[PDB]
């Protein structure tokens, strides 16, 4: 919780739109929308059926993390 | 006419056994067997029900207040 | 006594002996003795004050609209301007009251104890009655007797009852209440809590 | 901290008036008699009152459009916090004194549990109503501690 | 007839109507008093 | 008693100058901390009984503030003056010096000595005349000394917190201008609440 609040918010000041954390950072959805679902658009597209990317390695890894966590269960 | 020990009857007694379920508890006296050779001779009747179902168990006297 | 319900059983609370007694508890507050002691100091002190302070409502009132003085209305004498500012009299009146009131507590937890002026040691008191204290508070010299307190106990209900009136009347209206009387002479049936809401 | 009360500022007319803006083209796809579009204009209205009701209680008001509580304390802005929370906390004893004394007294009989599973609604109509006391009874209980107990712990 | 006093007595039934009641309060409540959000009486 | 009805706790028999009574956070459960108290007390008493004129006295006749006595530390050139009188060596540092060595050595010399009565009454040769002549009159002046130096104390309190909300001001003067008009100069403009 500590370290995601700690990046979104510099993650908005870095492009200077710290308005838009200040608005939309207080309601659950606006976190699952504007945090996670947008901010990870440029990971998943990491490797494609169109080719790689320098990403690969951590849109791999990302997925590795998915599953040994699961295992856990 | 030996003085049998224990409380006599219906005496509200204070627990001061530690390894109990009840200890600083109030319960009630339901016998005392006047055998010497006892090592537990007082019996004890509760309201609380404790963990394993039971409602009674055994004490000497030492650990015993007959509180009133 | 006077059960104001013919049917109700009074509770052992309230047997009769204070003055006053009607078994008026349907929520046994008082069934306590020393709660019942704390509210009756408590219902003689907020009764006195609260006929006190009716007086000082409609008095001035009527005298005021009939024209032979000048006096704002109750709630509009504070904005007034006297020979002395709010905060001078209120804290003069915060000290004296400090003494009194504390005097009085003491009294309550210790009968007959704090009896005595401390500066001269004659003049000082008789032996009360506690809520209802010695000589220098009676001085026409009147027998504390039955129908006294009785009469005391009644007026100070019903001035309780109608300040907690004039305040909320005031609330809804801000009005003089004499006037609020005067138009429900009127029409009681134009002139009411219907029509003004 | 700056900030100005929406019967002031701007940004508060503008969400103002995108609402009532995509409500009333959202209300021209009906017949304008027909009781869907007539609640719709109900509440047109009515979240345009709301506005305005906010325009009068000296609700200071965000940088984004958006009220913004002050409960730091100044009774200035006491209807939020300070009224209903004093509200609240009345309700809130009255409930668990009420409880309380209904356990105190039930306590006395055979088995309790068979009244706390079923409870004396006879007895519970009978002390229900006695809310009105918890401030002060518990407070006389505290003086004369008969609120808490010292060493007994278990049994009762 | 009793039985079904104490039936009715059972702490599920009593508990489902008083929170019918309450909810029934509340939005009462809200229906009187749209958006009531801060306390505009004091 | 200070306080009438209120019974007197146990460890408050009287049976000391000073004692109405008066302890209700119990903190003189303890001998040792009771007696470490009366001495305490006796000290603070008699240190704001010297202290108060030395505030009284300039405030009035020739001198200035009670705060700009001191002025001379907050600037570099500042030496002290005694009515108009900047002696030779009033400096800060020599004033310094003597009170660090005068008084860290002398009250370590008069605390260390333990009797332990000498502590809170010296005497000795201050009291060559006998003015413990009387011991009636003696309890009596010891009860004088307490009464006057717990004023002297709240006397100080109510300098501190006068010279808080009226900024940069003198006792006599704040005095002569509230007396000056009565039932509008006084605490009320600080607190309504
Ligand atoms: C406790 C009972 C009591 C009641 C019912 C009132 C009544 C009132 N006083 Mg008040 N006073 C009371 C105590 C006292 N007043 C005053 C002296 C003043 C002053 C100087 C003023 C008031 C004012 C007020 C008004 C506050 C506005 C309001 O009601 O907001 C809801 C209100 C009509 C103000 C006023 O009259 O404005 C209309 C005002 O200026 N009062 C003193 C002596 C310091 C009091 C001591 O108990
Ligand atoms: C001494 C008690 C007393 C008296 C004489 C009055 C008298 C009056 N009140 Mg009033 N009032 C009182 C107590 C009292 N009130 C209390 C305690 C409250 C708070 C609940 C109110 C709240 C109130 C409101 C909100 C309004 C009035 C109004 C009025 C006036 C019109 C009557 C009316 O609308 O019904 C009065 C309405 C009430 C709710 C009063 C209830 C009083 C209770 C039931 C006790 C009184 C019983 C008493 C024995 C019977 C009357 C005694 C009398 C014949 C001597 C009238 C002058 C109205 C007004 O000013 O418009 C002209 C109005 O709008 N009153
Ligand atoms: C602060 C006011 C006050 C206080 C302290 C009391 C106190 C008392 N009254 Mg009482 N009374 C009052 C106002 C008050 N009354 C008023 C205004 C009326 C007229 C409506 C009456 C009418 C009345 C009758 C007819 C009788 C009493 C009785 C009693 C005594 C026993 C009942 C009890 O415990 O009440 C304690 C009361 C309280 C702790 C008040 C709690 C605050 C409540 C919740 C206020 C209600 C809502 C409020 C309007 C807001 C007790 C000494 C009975 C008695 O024993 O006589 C000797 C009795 O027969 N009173
Ligand atoms: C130590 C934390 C603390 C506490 C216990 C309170 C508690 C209280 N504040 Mg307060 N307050 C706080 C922090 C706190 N506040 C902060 C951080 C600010 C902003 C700097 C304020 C500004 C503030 C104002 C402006 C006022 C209060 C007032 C009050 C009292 C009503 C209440 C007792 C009010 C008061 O004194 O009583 C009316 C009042 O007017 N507070
Ligand atoms: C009137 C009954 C009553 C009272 C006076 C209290 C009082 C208390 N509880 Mg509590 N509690 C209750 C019922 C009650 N409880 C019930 C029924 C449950 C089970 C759901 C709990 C579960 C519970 C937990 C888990 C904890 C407490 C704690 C506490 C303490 C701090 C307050 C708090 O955190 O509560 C928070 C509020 C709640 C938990 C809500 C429970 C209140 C219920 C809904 C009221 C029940 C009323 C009754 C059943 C309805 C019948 C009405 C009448 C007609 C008979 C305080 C001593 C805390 C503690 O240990 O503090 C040191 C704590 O950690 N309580
Ligand atoms: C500093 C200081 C210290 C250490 C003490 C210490 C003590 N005071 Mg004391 N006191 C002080 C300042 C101090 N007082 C001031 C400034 C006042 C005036 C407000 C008082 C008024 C006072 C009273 C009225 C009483 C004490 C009492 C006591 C004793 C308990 C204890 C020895 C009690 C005692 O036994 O007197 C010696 C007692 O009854 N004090
Ligand atoms: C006006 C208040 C006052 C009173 C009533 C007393 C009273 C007393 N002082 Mg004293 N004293 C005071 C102020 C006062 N002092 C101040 C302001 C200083 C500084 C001193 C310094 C002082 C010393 C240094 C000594 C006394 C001693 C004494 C006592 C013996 C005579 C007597 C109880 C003498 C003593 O020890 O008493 C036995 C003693 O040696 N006092
Ligand atoms: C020892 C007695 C004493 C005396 C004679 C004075 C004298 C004065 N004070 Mg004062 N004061 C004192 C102690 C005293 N102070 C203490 C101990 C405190 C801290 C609690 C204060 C806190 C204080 C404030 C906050 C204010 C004054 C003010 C004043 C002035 C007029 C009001 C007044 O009489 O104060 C009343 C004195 C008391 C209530 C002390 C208690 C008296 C008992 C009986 C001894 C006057 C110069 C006011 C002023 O200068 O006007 C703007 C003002 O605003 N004083
Ligand atoms: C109504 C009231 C209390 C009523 C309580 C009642 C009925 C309680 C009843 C119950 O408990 C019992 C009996 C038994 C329970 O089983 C049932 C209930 C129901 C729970 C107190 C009012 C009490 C009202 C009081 C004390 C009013 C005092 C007014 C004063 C001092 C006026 C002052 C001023 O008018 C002047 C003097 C000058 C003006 O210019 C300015 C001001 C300041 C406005
Ligand atoms: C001269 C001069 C001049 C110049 O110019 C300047 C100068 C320098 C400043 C000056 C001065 C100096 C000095 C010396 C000072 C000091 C003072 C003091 C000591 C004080 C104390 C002071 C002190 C004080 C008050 C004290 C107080 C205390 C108190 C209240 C306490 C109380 C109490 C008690 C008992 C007990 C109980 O149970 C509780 C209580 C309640 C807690």
């Amino acid at each position: 919780w500590v370290t995601f609040y700690w990046h979104w918010k510099h993650i908005t000041l870095w492009q200077g739109n710290v308005s838009q954390f200040n608005e939309s950072s207080t309601y659950l959805m606006g976190w699952l929308r504007d945090y996670l679902w947008l901010n990870s658009s440029q990971l998943i597209n990491g490797y494609n059926p169109f080719g790689m990317n320098s990403l690969s390695v951590w849109a791999w890894m990302f997925l590795f993390g998915h599953l040994v966590w699961a295992t856990g269960f | 006419k030996p003085p049998p020990r224990g409380p006599k009857r219906g005496t509200k007694v204070k627990i001061l056994r530690r390894e109990s379920y009840w200890y600083n508890g109030t319960g009630s006296v339901v016998t005392v067997d006047q055998d010497p050779n006892t090592r537990y001779p007082v019996v004890v009747r509760f309201a609380k029900v404790n963990y394993a179902g039971v409602s009674t168990n055994n004490y000497a006297l030492d650990e015993i207040k007959e509180v009133a | 006594k006077g059960s104001w319900l013919p049917g109700l059983q009074s509770p052992a609370y309230l047997d009769g002996s204070l003055a006053g007694d009607n078994g008026f508890d349907p929520l046994a507050l008082a069934e306590d003795p020393e709660d019942l002691r704390w509210f009756v100091q408590a219902e003689l002190v907020n009764g006195r004050w609260a006929m006190l302070g009716v007086a000082g409502m409609l008095i001035p009132e009527v005298l005021t609209k009939a024209g032979l003085l000048n006096a704002p209305e109750w709630y509009d004498a504070g904005k007034e301007t006297y020979f002395a500012s709010s905060s001078t009299l209120f804290v003069i009146e915060f000290i004296l009251f400090h003494y009194v009131e504390i005097r009085r507590w003491q009294d309550i937890k210790n009968p007959g104890s704090v009896n005595q002026d401390p500066i001269f040691k004659s003049y000082s008191l008789p032996p009360h009655e506690c809520g209802y204290p010695g000589s220098v508070f009676n001085p026409l010299n009147f027998a504390p007797t039955l129908e006294n307190k009785e009469k005391e106990l009644a007026n100070g209900r019903l001035a309780m009852l109608a300040f907690l009136g004039f305040l909320v009347q005031h609330n809804v209206t801000g009005k003089g209440p004499f006037e609020n009387l005067q138009q429900h002479l009127a029409d009681p049936w134009h002139n009411t809590i219907i029509q003004t809401i | 901290a700056g900030l100005t009360p929406c019967k002031e500022s701007k940004a508060f007319a503008k969400r103002e008036k995108q609402s009532v803006k995509k409500l009333n083209s959202s209300l021209k796809k009906y017949a304008p008699d027909s009781a869907p579009a007539l609640a719709i204009q109900a509440t047109i209205d009515k979240t345009k009152r709301r506005f305005e009701n906010y325009g009068k209680f000296g609700l200071l008001c965000g940088s984004d459009g958006l009220p913004h509580l002050i409960v730091s304390g100044d009774q200035r802005h006491w209807g939020e916090f300070i009224t209903p929370g004093v509200l609240f906390l009345y309700i809130a004893g009255w409930i668990g004194w009420v409880g309380r004394s209904y356990l105190i007294a039930v306590s006395g009989e055979k088995k309790p549990a068979m009244r706390e599973i079923i409870i004396d609604v006879e007895l519970a109509a009978r002390i229900i109503p006695r809310g009105f006391i918890w401030p002060v009874a518990a407070y006389r209980e505290l003086i004369n501690g008969d609120l808490v107990v010292d060493d007994a712990d278990i049994g009762y | 007839m009793r039985d079904i006093k104490t039936y009715l007595s059972v702490a599920p039934v009593l508990s489902t109507l008083w929170f019918g009641a309450l909810a029934g309060l509340l939005i009462e409540i809200n229906r009187l008093f749209p958006d009531a959000l801060s306390f505009p009486f004091f | 008693e200070w306080f009438p009805g209120q019974p007197r706790p146990a460890h408050l028999d009287g049976s000391s100058p000073g004692d109405f009574g008066f302890d209700p956070l119990g903190l003189a459960t303890v001998p040792e901390n009771f007696e470490r108290f009366k001495e305490s007390e006796i000290y603070h008493c008699r240190w704001a009984m010297l202290c108060v004129p030395g505030v009284l006295v300039p405030e009035a006749l020739g001198l200035g503030n009670w705060v700009k006595a001191q002025e001379w530390a907050a600037l570099p050139d500042g030496q002290a003056t005694y009515l108009g009188n900047p002696v030779p060596w009033g400096n800060l540092p020599t004033i310094l010096a003597i009170e660090f060595l005068a008084i860290a050595f002398a009250e370590q010399q008069r605390t260390m000595e333990k009797d332990p009565e000498k502590k809170k009454y010296p005497g000795g040769a201050f009291d060559p005349l006998g003015f413990s002549k009387d011991p009636a009159k003696f309890e009596e002046l010891k009860l004088k000394e307490i009464k006057n130096g717990r004023l002297a104390m709240l006397a100080f309190v109510g300098f501190c917190v006068q010279q808080s909300a009226y900024p940069g001001t003198g006792p006599l003067e704040n005095l002569a201008t509230h007396l000056a008009d009565p039932w509008h100069n006084n605490i009320g403009d600080i607190v309504i609440p």
